[PDB]
């Protein structure tokens, strides 16, 4: 076989301590997920510097005012929330960061909201999104992209276990701490489904052909957005490219993936098992669930466990000038964050 | 050609 005596012995134990480490961390998310706010106000916080902005607003590094401790505080603007799925949504993020926990998960620190805004106040993780790092490199080599997407799929087996789809994965979601790891940001999409759910949303490039056919989707989703931010990582560019979204869709829906010349062999099998369009033979949505990916060949010098552990030497450090150092960032419109007199929107956010 | 910049989600495509 692939795999002498000793081989298979280590993988069939390495997998069982994974079924079990799964079920006490279902057991832990649980507990906060039942029993969930209101824990700071704004004039507790001197804001800084917006370090991204959305469709529903922005976030911006803060600095605690006690503590002097620096955090990344997303405000979204009540009214332009305005869609109910937008809503639903909402609730949804704040409700999972507070229950999940997980080395690559950013950490959420304190929730709460006014007349006009919710507030998410998490981690600041000062080293940028891979988003910028990416473009200003081109491309990452083979072994700098699996060493993040290795992070991305242990993610993924630990969300999935949860019955959570993450539904937004792209460079511009992930970024990178201290240390070189990976930070997941963004639970705008983010949502517990024990089967199928049906919200078109996602962001074009990345979504799955079932999303843009209108069909009841999993978590094999997850595992498609997988395939294209391997391929975007390691090409510099996503596989399905276009200028406008109906193009990308296009692409997505046909069955056409073609790769760069410089790819591996073992990237290409890989990728084209993931971004398989047939749900029947999409790896991570087989009856070997995750582990088809991890046995994967172009994963074969992946120290699942290492990695976890966060022991492996990241391919590299950013730079860091302090406490609040925003230079890895790329600079935004500053607009006041104004608060009014009258509630805005009080009914539909009560859970918040 | 494709887009290069930062890419927004769609709430409802
Ligand atoms: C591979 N490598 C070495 N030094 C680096 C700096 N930035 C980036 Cl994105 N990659 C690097």
């Amino acid at each position: 076989g692939h795999m002498g005596n000793a081989a298979a012995a280590k993988k069939g134990s390495e997998q069982e301590s994974v079924k079990e480490f799964l079920a006490k961390a279902k057991e832990e998310f649980l507990k906060k997920w039942e029993s969930p706010q209101n824990t700071a106000q704004l004039d507790h916080f001197d804001r800084i510097k917006t370090l991204g902005t959305g469709s529903f607003g922005r976030v911006m590094l803060v600095k605690h005012k006690e503590t002097g401790n620096h955090y990344a505080m997303k405000i979204l603007d009540k009214q332009k929330v305005v869609k109910l799925k937008q809503i639903e949504h909402t609730l949804n993020e704040k409700r999972i960061l507070q229950a999940v926990n997980f080395p690559f998960l950013v950490k959420l620190e304190f929730s709460f909201k006014d007349n006009s805004n919710l507030y998410m106040v998490m981690e600041y993780v000062p080293g940028g999104e891979m988003f910028s790092h990416l473009r200003r490199i081109g491309r990452f080599s083979e072994p700098h992209a699996r060493f993040y997407a290795a992070q991305i799929v242990l993610t993924f087996e630990y969300l999935h276990s949860l019955d959570l789809i993450y539904r937004d994965l792209k460079p511009e979601n992930l970024l990178i701490d201290q240390q070189g790891y990976i930070q997941v940001t963004d639970f705008g999409f983010a949502k517990r489904v024990k089967g199928r759910t049906w919200t078109l949303c996602g962001t074009p490039e990345y979504l799955a052909p079932e999303i843009i056919l209108s069909k009841g989707y999993n978590k094999a989703v997850d595992w498609w957005a997988l395939g294209v931010l391997i391929y975007e990582m390691a090409a510099g560019y996503p596989p399905f490219f276009a200028d406008q979204p109906i193009q990308i869709y296009e692409k997505i829906v046909s069955g056409k993936v073609r790769f760069p010349s410089h790819f591996s062999s073992d990237l290409k099998d890989l990728l084209r098992n993931l971004l398989q369009v047939d749900l029947t033979k999409r790896f991570g949505n087989l009856k070997n669930g995750v582990n088809d990916i991890k046995n994967h060949k172009w994963f074969a010098t992946t120290d699942w466990i290492a990695i976890y552990q966060r022991k492996v030497e990241a391919p590299f450090i950013p730079k860091f000038k302090g406490p609040g150092d925003t230079s890895n960032f790329d600079d935004y419109e500053e607009e006041e964050i104004r608060v009014s007199i009258n509630e805005k929107c009080g009914k539909e956010f009560t859970e918040f | 050609a494709g887009r290069t910049g930062r890419r927004q989600a769609i709430h409802d495509i």
